[PDB]
């Protein structure tokens, strides 16, 4: 229903006003909400684009793998005390036992922080390396934001018109995973529970098992 | 519905005890899942649905 | 035991969502008459 | 008289050993001291959003200062007019005694219980409240996004726009001045624990040792 | 090298095209390091320079401020009240007071407010003179990034070419003392222990004394 | 106790599950049913 | 906008069309005034110099009653909720300070101040300022004074202004420039008005009815609804039961 041009849906609904004049509905997710002007020039603005874009991807991955292990734990999966509780999971490598995939004894049983840290180093240096630049022994000319190719083997982005409704797809749930990946970093800290265990915790009695039930224990003492 | 069983008089309590009697309703259970259990229960013998 | 339930549950949800997705699918659109 | 605040000759932000002043900071605007030594106001129209923003933020902050020394300087000898609820950092409790917060010590002003119904009232209303300050409504409909003036200037008052220059600079001040000890409530309240009118008093009764410098040793990690 | 469009870059290989168009190399540090793009503007750009570079004297100033004390205290046993960098501001409060190596007569400072506006004054007076740039034929001259005039006594401020070769020195010099500083201010809280003893710490065993033992002292409960 | 038994008559289990395996696979049929007529839309 | 409903010969009236055509509707009554609805059961209004000269006092009843009304709901409610009113309630709030007990004035939202004059004062200044309120209103002529709207207005901007409809220094905020929202919001202002003349005429019965506020009414029946109503307390006292 018309996700780009100037008849663009935007971010206050009627009360929107004009949006801004460097904000046009070129680009997916335009929703006319730059309120501090900061993609005055369009380089910065091609930059905070391709920040959050990569940072839309590795929300939906993080709110992806901070739900999936703490849902297993809780419907069968053997995630002991720590490896359930993302905000501990860090610690599951720690212990005798190692870090175990899915409670499997056989499966990774990981206990060298610094072999894992070194390879995920190198590996995401490689991988970052090769997105920086552009360039990567095996593919040459690309959008170096949506590059396709190798990395769309299935293929979905054909025409132009399904491109940008899942390119708004995209950025939508990706700009959804930052807002809960941020409500999962302010709940372990507020909380101090998991965010599944404080979903459940809501649903016994929301009309006092909410934020507000929290929002004294942060109070100062003299 | 609510308010009449809530401040204007209550309901007839056929559990209350020693024959029932007309009470006031105090804390409604609202957790939505025994509301929502009696949606999505069986309707045969020992479940009854709702 | 438990095997059974699982594999007649899903055989029952696995026809019941044919029904319910196939009626979704446009039903009216079928029509052999005009309109 | 208005050469002092609008002009090349005006008051800038080291007084006579700032010879430096951004070009683009020619001074037309409240305030314009030539203070961008960070250089964040390069682009005009990042420059207006932000001058845009800051007067938005002095106009909260003169309200937040005035409502966080109110009911501490309101507050009677033996304190049942107000209990904890009289220090501004924990007024928030006041919605959670046995009968809510009442605006004073009589019951019969607001008495509100429901933090939940009251968060959703001043959110419904401060939404409304912001889209027609960035859309235009009842109103006003295209006026300055900053000095409307015609619902909002009541008593007169902005006749002969000379005057109305210093009057807005008087204005960008006052709220830079409660931007600035706004902050100050906000450290204080980190690291002492008592309100600010208690802070104001503890330094008046010995000034030689009742500062900050009692408390420089707090964030000590041991 | 450091200069050019074949300087050394933050990325080898890996930033070679993807440079922005700003980023020449005309100015020293150039690694083409601008990915969020907040410089991409010549005044802010410029402003951010300014920045950068007084950061950096600044830490290079701090990193051996926090460090040699330390080091003091370490080798040649020179005593203090408190050697440790974190701990050392709240010598003043203590009933000798600060002294500069322990010796009654050197400094034996007591009045923490008096040694506080003394130091406001006198270098709010110099960042005004710096900022400004002099005052009416006082050093009225210079960029206020590289005076060199009544600042370089040795006059090594010559041959351009090895003065900016000198100046890449400088600017990563800075960045590795800014680095290390993030270093200290971290180690501080999650430790609450000496830098050069964090160091004798994972000297003796790196496998069990390194920065994941630690990891878990910020859990919530 | 002379033999094993499921034991879920009456308490009114959700949807007659015992297990959470019964509501998953509940689930994941519906869902790649409900995912095949989602791709394949846009049709006559 | 949307005065096609308020003006006009096709606008609301006081029956619907099955009920109300509108060829039986006073020929009069042709929809130049806010709040025409066309209801004449019986025969005032005659014509249109005498239906305006009663608008006049309609006007002025309405604007007097919203005042009363408000002031009658609200010292009352505060009294039972727990100010320091003494006296909230309306039919005996003048019977209070009868021999110098004088009423607590509560100045929202920092009143409960006490009021040092004595009933020959008041309403000494009463009758010597609202006579002289009223000989304004009926001559049209002011002194001098201060209006945030117009400042520092002189004796000369009376003249030539409408009769029950004065702006300028009764318009501070003004929003009455355009006619059309002027005219909507001056059916707002009869309806609101007319609204307030009911209740309180409802006020003055129903507190010789029960002997109590309206405040005191409207939560015990919010209370008990069935247990406590018009036919409750004519009941005089409980009922025999039909067991
Ligand atoms: C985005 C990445 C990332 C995040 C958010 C975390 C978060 C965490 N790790 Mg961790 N890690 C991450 C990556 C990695 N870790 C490890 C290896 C470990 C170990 C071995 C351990 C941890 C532990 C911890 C926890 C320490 C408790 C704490 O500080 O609580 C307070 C903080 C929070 C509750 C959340 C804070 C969220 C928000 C403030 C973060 C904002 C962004 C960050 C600045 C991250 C920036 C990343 C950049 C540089 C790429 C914590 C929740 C420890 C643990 O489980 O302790 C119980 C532990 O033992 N991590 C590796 C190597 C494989 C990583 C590689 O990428
Ligand atoms: C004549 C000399 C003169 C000097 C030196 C200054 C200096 C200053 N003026 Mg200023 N002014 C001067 C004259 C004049 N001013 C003004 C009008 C204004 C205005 C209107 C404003 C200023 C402001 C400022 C400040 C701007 C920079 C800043 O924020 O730095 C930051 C300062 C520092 C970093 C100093 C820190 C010192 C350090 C010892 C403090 C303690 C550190 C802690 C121990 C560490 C705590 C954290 C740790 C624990 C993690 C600055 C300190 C601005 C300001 O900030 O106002 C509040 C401002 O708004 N001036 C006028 C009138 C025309 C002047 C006339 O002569
Ligand atoms: C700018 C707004 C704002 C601020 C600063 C606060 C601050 C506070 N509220 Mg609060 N509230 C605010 C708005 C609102 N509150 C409530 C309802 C409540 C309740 C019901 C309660 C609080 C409580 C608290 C306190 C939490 C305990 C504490 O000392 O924490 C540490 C914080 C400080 C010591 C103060 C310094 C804060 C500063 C560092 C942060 C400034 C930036 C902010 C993050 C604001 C960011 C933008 C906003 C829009 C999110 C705290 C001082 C609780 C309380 O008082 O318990 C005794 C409590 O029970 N609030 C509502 C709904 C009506 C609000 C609506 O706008
Ligand atoms: C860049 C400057 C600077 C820094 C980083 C510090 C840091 C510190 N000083 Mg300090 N000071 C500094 C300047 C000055 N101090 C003092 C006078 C004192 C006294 C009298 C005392 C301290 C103490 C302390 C410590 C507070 C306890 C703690 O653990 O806090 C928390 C520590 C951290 C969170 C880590 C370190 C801070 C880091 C995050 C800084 C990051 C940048 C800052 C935001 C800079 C802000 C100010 C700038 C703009 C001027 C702390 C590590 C106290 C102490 O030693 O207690 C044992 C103490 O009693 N300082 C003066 C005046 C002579 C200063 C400058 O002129
Ligand atoms: C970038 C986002 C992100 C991040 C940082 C993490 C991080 C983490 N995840 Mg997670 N996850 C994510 C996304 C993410 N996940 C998503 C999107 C999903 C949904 C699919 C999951 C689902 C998931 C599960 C189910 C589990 C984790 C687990 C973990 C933790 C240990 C991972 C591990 O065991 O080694 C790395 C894991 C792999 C490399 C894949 C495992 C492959 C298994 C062993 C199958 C073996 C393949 C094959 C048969 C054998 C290979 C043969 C070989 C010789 C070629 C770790 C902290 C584990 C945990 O302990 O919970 C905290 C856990 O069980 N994640
Ligand atoms: C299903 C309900 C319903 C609906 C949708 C309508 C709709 C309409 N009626 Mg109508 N009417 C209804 C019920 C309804 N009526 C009933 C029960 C009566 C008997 C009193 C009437 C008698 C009636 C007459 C005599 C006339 C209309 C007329 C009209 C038409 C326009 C004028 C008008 O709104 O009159 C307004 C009606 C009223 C002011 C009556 C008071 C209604 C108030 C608002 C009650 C508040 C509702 C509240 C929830 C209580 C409901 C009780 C509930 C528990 C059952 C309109 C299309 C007129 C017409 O036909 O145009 C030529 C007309 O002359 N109606
Ligand atoms: C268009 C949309 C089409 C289809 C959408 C279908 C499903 C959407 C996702 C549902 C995910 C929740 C159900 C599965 C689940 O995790 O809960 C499964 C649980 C099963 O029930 C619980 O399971 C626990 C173990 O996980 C315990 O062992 C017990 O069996 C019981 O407490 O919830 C239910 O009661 C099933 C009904 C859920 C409604
Ligand atoms: C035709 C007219 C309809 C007339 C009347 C309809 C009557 C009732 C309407 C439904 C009431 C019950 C709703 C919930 C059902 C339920 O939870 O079942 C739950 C029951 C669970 O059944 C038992 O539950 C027990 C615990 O309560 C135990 O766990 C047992 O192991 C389990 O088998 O499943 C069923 O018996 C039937 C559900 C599947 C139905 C398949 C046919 C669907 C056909 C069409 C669907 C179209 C869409
Ligand atoms: C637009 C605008 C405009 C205006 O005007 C201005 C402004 C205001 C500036 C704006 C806004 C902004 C914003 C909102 C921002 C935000 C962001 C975010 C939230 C991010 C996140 C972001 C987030 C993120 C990434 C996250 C991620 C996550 C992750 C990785 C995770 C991971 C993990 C997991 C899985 C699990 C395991 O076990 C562990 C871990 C490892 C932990
Ligand atoms: C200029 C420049 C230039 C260069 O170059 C660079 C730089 C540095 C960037 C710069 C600077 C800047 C600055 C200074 C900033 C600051 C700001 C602030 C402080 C704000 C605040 C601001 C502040 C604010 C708003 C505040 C507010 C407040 C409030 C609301 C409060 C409220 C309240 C009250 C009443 C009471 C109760 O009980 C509680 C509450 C409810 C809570
Ligand atoms: C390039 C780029 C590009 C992209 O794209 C974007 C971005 C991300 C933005 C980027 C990056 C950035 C960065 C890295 C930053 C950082 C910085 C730093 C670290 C600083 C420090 C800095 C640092 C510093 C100054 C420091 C200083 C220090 C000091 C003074 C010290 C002092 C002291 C002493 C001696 C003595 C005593 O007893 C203690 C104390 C008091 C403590």
């Amino acid at each position: 229903s018309a996700w780009y041009g100037p008849d663009r849906p935007l971010f206050l609904g009627s009360l929107s006003g004009e949006p801004p004049s460097y904000l046009t509905g070129e680009f997916p997710g335009d929703y006319g909400w730059d309120t501090a002007g900061f993609s005055a020039d369009p380089t910065t603005f091609a930059r905070y684009r391709t920040i959050e874009l990569i940072h839309a991807r590795w929300a939906l991955l993080g709110a992806l793998g901070i739900i999936t292990p703490e849902l297993l734990a809780k419907n069968g999966v053997p995630f002991s005390e720590d490896g359930a509780i993302w905000f501990k999971a860090g610690a599951e490598i720690f212990k005798e036992g190692g870090l175990n995939y899915l409670g499997n004894e056989n499966l990774i049983h990981a206990q060298s922080i610094l072999a894992t840290l070194a390879v995920q180093v190198i590996v995401m240096g490689a991988a970052e390396g090769f997105r920086a630049n552009g360039e990567a022994p095996g593919v040459e000319g690309l959008d170096p934001l949506y590059p396709g190719g190798p990395f769309d083997p299935l293929g979905l982005a054909d025409d132009p018109e399904a491109f940008a409704e899942l390119k708004v797809k995209e950025i939508k749930n990706g700009r959804l995973a930052m807002f809960s990946c941020l409500g999962f970093f302010v709940q372990a800290i507020v909380t101090g529970k998991g965010p599944i265990q404080n979903l459940q915790d809501h649903l016994a009695d929301p009309g006092v098992n909410n934020a507000f039930a929290s929002a004294t224990k942060f109070v100062p003492t003299p | 519905l609510v308010l009449k069983a809530l401040y204007f008089g209550g309901v007839y309590d056929t559990w209350a005890p020693g024959g029932g009697d007309v009470r006031i309703i105090s804390n409604p259970t609202t957790n939505a899942a025994i509301i929502f259990g009696y949606i999505v229960k069986s309707p045969f013998g020992g479940d009854g649905w709702i | 035991m438990l095997t059974l339930k699982i594999f007649v549950y899903t055989v029952v949800t696995f026809f019941v969502g044919l029904f319910i997705f196939g009626f979704l699918s446009n039903d009216p659109s079928r029509n052999p008459g005009k309109g | 008289t208005i050469n002092q605040f609008y002009g090349p000759d005006r008051n800038k932000w080291l007084g006579p050993y700032s010879t430096n002043t951004p070009p683009y900071l020619t001074g037309e605007f409240p305030g314009d001291y030539g203070w961008d030594t960070a250089g964040l106001s390069a682009d005009p129209e990042t420059f207006k959003r932000y001058r845009e923003l800051e007067l938005i933020h002095a106009r909260w902050a003169l309200l937040g200062a005035l409502g966080m020394v109110t009911p501490e300087l309101l507050q009677d000898d033996d304190g049942i007019m107000f209990g904890e609820s009289a220090i501004w950092f924990k007024a928030g409790a006041a919605i959670f005694q046995e009968g809510g917060l009442n605006y004073l010590g009589n019951p019969s002003l607001i008495h509100a219980q429901n933090i939940v119904a009251t968060l959703a009232v001043q959110v419904v209303l401060m939404g409304l409240v912001e889209g027609y300050r960035v859309n235009g409504g009842p109103a006003g409909e295209g006026l300055d996004p900053l000095y409307p003036g015609e619902a909002f200037d009541p008593l007169g008052l902005a006749d002969d726009p000379e005057a109305f220059a210093e009057l807005k600079v008087k204005e960008i001040k006052n709220g830079r001045l409660a931007m600035f000890a706004c902050l100050g409530f906000f450290v204080q309240a980190i690291v002492t624990g008592k309100g600010p009118i208690e802070n104001l008093t503890d330094h008046l009764a010995n000034p030689a040792e009742n500062n900050a410098f009692a408390y420089a040793t707090k964030f000590t990690p041991q | 090298e450091f200069y050019g469009p074949d300087r050394a870059k933050f990325l080898g290989p890996f930033s070679e095209n993807d440079t922005p168009e700003y980023l020449t190399g005309e100015f020293p540090g150039d690694y083409g390091w601008d990915t969020a793009g907040l410089s991409a503007d010549p005044q802010t750009f410029a402003r951010y320079r300014e920045i950068e570079l007084i950061h950096a004297r600044w830490a290079l100033l701090g990193a051996l401020g926090i460090l040699t004390p330390e080091l003091l205290s370490q080798y040649a046993g020179v005593q203090f009240g408190e050697p440790v960098w974190f701990k050392a501001g709240a010598q003043i409060f203590a009933a000798g007071g600060l002294n500069y190596l322990g010796n009654e007569s050197l400094i034996h400072a007591q009045s923490i407010i008096a040694t506080l506006a003394v130091q406001v004054v006198l270098m709010g007076l110099a960042e005004a003179y710096r900022a400004n740039g002099g005052s009416e034929g006082f050093l009225d001259d210079l960029d206020t990034l590289y005076p060199g005039g009544a600042f370089d006594p040795l006059g090594l401020a010559d041959d351009p070419d090895t003065f900016a070769e000198l100046k890449v020195k400088e600017i990563k010099n800075g960045r590795l003392a800014m680095f290390s500083c993030l270093g200290f201010f971290v180690q501080a809280i999650v430790t609450g222990k000496g830098p050069v003893q964090n160091l004798t710490d994972h000297l003796a065993d790196p496998t069990v004394n390194n920065a994941f033992a630690s990891a878990t002292k910020f859990t919530p409960g | 106790l002379v033999d094993d038994r499921m034991n879920g008559d009456g308490t009114g289990l959700p949807f007659g599950v015992n297990d959470g395996i019964l509501g998953w696979v509940i689930a994941g049929t519906l869902g790649t049913i409900w995912a095949i007529y989602f791709v394949s839309q846009k049709d006559l | 906008p949307d005065l096609e409903k308020w003006y006009g010969p096709d606008r609301k009236l006081f029956l619907p069309g099955g009920l109300l055509d509108r060829d039986d509707v006073p020929e009069y009554l042709n929809g130049e005034l806010a709040g025409d609805y066309g209801y004449d059961p019986l025969g005032l209004g005659k014509d249109e110099e005498q239906v305006e000269k009663y608008r006049a006092n309609e006007l002025l009843h309405a604007r007097w009653a919203m005042l009363a009304a408000a002031g009658i709901i609200i010292p009352e409610g505060l009294q039972a909720n727990g100010a320091d009113i003494k006296g909230g309630t309306w039919f005996e709030t003048g019977a209070e300070m009868l021999n110098g007990g004088t009423l607590n004035y509560f100045a929202v939202p920092f009143g409960v101040v006490q009021n040092p004059l004595p009933l020959a004062a008041v309403t000494l200044i009463e009758i010597v300022l609202l006579g002289a309120v009223e000989k304004f209103r009926v001559d049209g002529t002011g002194p001098a004074g201060f209006s945030p709207g117009v400042g520092k207005f002189d004796s000369d901007i009376f003249d030539g202004l409408d009769k029950l409809y004065p702006g300028g220094p009764f318009d501070p905020l003004n929003l009455a420039d355009d006619p059309e929202v002027f005219a909507e919001l001056q059916v707002k202002e009869i309806k609101n008005g007319r609204l307030a003349m009911i209740a309180v005429l409802a006020f003055a019965i129903q507190s010789y009815v029960t002997g109590e506020g309206p405040y005191a009414n409207i939560t015990k029946h919010l209370s008990d609804p069935f247990g406590y109503n018009l036919l409750t307390v004519l009941q005089g006292d409980d009922r025999v039961p039909t067991l």
